[PDB]
């Protein structure tokens, strides 16, 4: 995803 | 211009320490996280180590946490990786990498060529170079045999730089010796053999050894 | 992150290189390309964004479990290892993919085949080797034999061979035998015998010491 | 040299649309997201839009979502927002920003010195300038009183910019009827009077209006 | 995210800003000064990290729930509004704390007063505007009344005060009397009463009006 | 907290 946000399940 | 360049590379005794530099030019150094990722001989990329503009925040592997020291000067442009406790797990090229991130996602945009840190017991030993001189399709054959180094590795160029067309330089056979061999070859029209000098240099750098040599055909 | 260990493609066609980790949609994922010898260098990055100087056949996609890079309009200069990376902010660590080669296929070639002699220089420090050199050929497999006054060697020689040409996608290969100066004085005729698929039959080429 | 400058600020009907500009200077404009910062009269800062630097991905407050739009063109160094159906809950110094990580968190470090929209039926008007004269311990005070403008901002400078010792320039207040009106004076020693010469420079930009005016006691 | 209105502290002394929001600890948080009518600047990034240019005065910690931006040492120019700052990833969005007005305390300081007569150009256009001026006082509590022809005025004035000036911690305060033309020229003797605590006694400033 | 880590709960 292009995206800021870093969680990742 | 913009380019990391590491030393301190070489062959260390298993249990003993050896520290790598990293000296960063064209780019303002202290505005960066930097990292060490590294490769072991045939191997995936591993990430070693990261640190903090200011030299305190670091991060690191698992498996190098307690042996590891990543630090930095940045009124020297430099990173550090002290490394004890080296075992063959260790054994590696060591990358300097600076570290970005753009639109989203931090990644490493910025690489040095590496620097190989070989764990052994043995002491270095740089190598004897022979030449393979061409038999005189229109094309000749030639090159040089490096023999008999330790450890790894050995870099081969040819006139200086100038010859790059159709070189081959072989990845280095382990021998029975229990020391590497390697030949660096190159195809060149037959009508410069009498005309055209062709000089291998030979680098290997954990010995501190370099060797220049000329090849012709003979009689 | 898991990759297949080899990918191969014909020259103008496609290649997918998969990156898979749990949820790797959900961030961003890069792609490096090294090859052999050479620095990682960034070709796609932020999922499918490429550096500038970076071909448009590059390009990335990312969902569920799944990257992937895609290298269109392949040709020989492709030819290297490519790994996926992430930022994984549960552990604080760089993780990267296992790696992917790709491996360019073209139509079969044989090799020029060339040996040398030990050079004097070595002969006084009482070994021989004699170099037998495949150049540019393809498939990688060969099947190099030496003969020595006729005679089959065996369990005295080695064989290193390149990584795929950036140019042409071919291998070459060196097989070195190595004899002490004494046996190698023993005997005349040297040769080195070249089987592979772009031969018709087995190639040889020889020397007699001393010329 | 590093700055941002917004334009295309001033007066705008309810309902109607106006499009501010942000030209960027001194640095690489296209390495960076960019943003659009708002702070209604005597209120908080408030997050208005993010452009990523290829200028497709964009976020918006929700406050706004379906009246502005964010763009950009890197070749001008130019960031854009483009506002629709106005009212007056969008009246507000509009601050460019650039969008910043350097060790840990997204921050802006660098603004540019912001351009007020005014959501208003009414028509733009420049305003009067009026002396206040000194009266000739030690020191007397001048200065210059700047009447019945709209909308706001009014700035003064003195002497183009020389003098800036003891100056005070008020808020305007809003007068019944309905327009604003400030004062800017300066106190300066007495014996100079006869001698300094005492300009004001007034600058409404919604009206494009630049009136100097130089101030003297009487007789 | 929530901040005081205001924080007030003696030159020399501690000011702690607070910045409450859950669990704001876990991720960074950033602190913007803001002097009236001038663009935000960073003072305290990344938690506790100062731009260069930033005295060490300047500090900032964050847990739980609530940041804190500590300035020691405290002086005029620390005078202005401070922002804290984090990126919510839940929702894509920058989000601010409402703001905290830094007030230095100082001494107790009587305003210079002065009065000025509307001008002649003004005149000419059937207005006239009487302006009292009260210059550099602490604190800002003041009480301006206009008298004219010794009448004390009601409903005719409006009032403008600066904010705390940034070297003597002080305030100025302009007063406008406002009246047509026709009604000015009725009068003689147009006059300024200040009262204010660094003052013994009521000043007052006044002027007859033809000089 | 000092980290690149973006959630909040």
């Amino acid at each position: 995803a292009r995206t800021k946000q870093t969680a990742r399940k | 211009e913009v380019q990391l360049v590491e030393t301190g590379g070489g062959v260390v005794q298993p249990g003993r320490s050896l520290r790598l530099s990293c000296t960063a030019s064209g780019f303002t150094f202290r505005d960066y996280w930097m990292s060490w990722v590294r490769q072991a001989p045939g191997k995936g990329l591993e990430w070693v180590a990261d640190i903090h503009q200011d030299g305190q925040v670091r991060y690191y592997l698992d498996a190098v946490k307690g042996r590891f020291t990543i630090s930095r000067d940045n009124a020297k442009s430099s990173l550090y990786l002290q490394m004890n406790s080296l075992g063959a797990e260790d054994t590696a090229v060591y990358y300097c990498a600076r570290n970005f991130v753009r639109g989203f996602g931090w990644h490493f945009d910025l690489w040095g060529r590496g620097t190989l840190v070989t764990v052994s017991s043995a002491s270095t030993k740089g190598p004897s170079v022979f030449p393979l001189a061409p038999s005189s399709g229109g094309t000749a054959a030639l090159g040089c045999l490096v023999k008999d180094y330790f450890p790894e590795p050995v870099t081969v160029s040819w006139n200086s730089g100038a010859l790059t067309s159709g070189v081959h330089t072989f990845p280095a056979v382990l021998q029975s010796s229990g020391l590497y061999s390697l030949s660096s070859v190159v195809t060149v029209p037959s009508s410069s053999l009498g005309t055209q000098t062709y000089i291998c240099n030979v680098n290997h750098k954990p010995s501190n050894t370099k060797v220049d040599k000329k090849v012709e055909p003979k009689s | 992150l898991t990759q297949p260990p080899s990918v191969s493609v014909a020259p103008g066609q496609t290649a997918r290189i998969t990156c898979g980790g749990t949820n790797i949609g959900d961030i961003s994922v890069h792609w490096y390309q090294q090859r052999p010898g050479q620095a990682p260098l960034v070709v796609v990055y932020d999922d499918s964004d490429r550096p500038s100087g970076i071909p448009e056949r590059f390009s990335g996609s990312n969902s569920g479990n799944t990257a992937t890079l895609t290298i269109s309009r392949v040709e020989a200069g492709d030819e290297a290892d490519y790994y996926c990376q992430v930022w994984d902010d549960s552990i604080n660590a760089y993780v990267f993919g296992t790696g992917t080669k790709v491996t360019v296929l073209r139509t079969v070639a044989a090799p020029s085949v060339f040996i040398f002699p030990p050079s004097d220089s070595q002969l006084k420090s009482g070994t021989a080797s004699v170099v037998c050199l495949l150049n540019n050929f393809y498939p990688r497999e060969a099947k190099v034999q030496w003969k020595v006054d006729n005679a089959l060697q065996s369990g005295n020689s080695q064989e290193s061979v390149t990584e795929q040409d950036s140019k042409d996608s071919t291998y070459s290969l060196s097989s070195t035998l190595t004899l002490s100066k004494a046996d190698y004085e023993k005997h005349k005729v040297y040769a080195c015998e070249v089987t592979h698929q772009g031969l018709s039959s087995p190639v040889t080429k020889s020397f007699n010491r001393g010329e």
